[PDB]
């Protein structure tokens, strides 16, 4: 999974 | 008690889509980095199918 | 691997035209529903035309 | 008259089950979302009991 932090 | 996760954004793996979905604390906890994410993993019925567009950032 | 994607109706964005399409779940995917939308964006060859009768 | 509604995916919420079922756009106008969802409920008598596989 590829995420981003807020 | 409280976790205190912090919400992450997501991208869907169908390349066909490729969207941004913002997760849940709860959802953003559970995924598994390892592995492929795509938008019908999302718990949020708002934004958990390809077809929906993508939430503003 | 099956990504569970609705097959959603969009309409012609042509003042002429305006006929409603119901969009494969790859087309329903790859969609930007930010930009004009016309007939011939479908890759559905029976409905891809604003000459095209909208489907039954 | 058409009403130009999505066929859309559901998961059945059969913890047994999970599998996931394509609706008409009859059906699909008819989910009530603030009830679960089984795939007992689908009109399409081909794809309307957890016994029976997931669709290609
Ligand atoms: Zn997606
Ligand atoms: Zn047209
Ligand atoms: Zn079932």
């Amino acid at each position: 999974a590829r995420t981003k932090q807020t | 008690e409280n976790m205190y996760v912090n919400k992450v954004w997501v991208q869907c793996e169908n390349e066909n889509c490729l969207k941004w979905r913002l997760l849940s604390s709860e959802d953003s906890a559970k995924v598994d980095h390892d592995e492929p994410w795509y938008c019908f993993m999302n718990t949020d019925s708002r934004y958990n199918n390809c077809s929906i567009s993508e939430e503003d950032f």
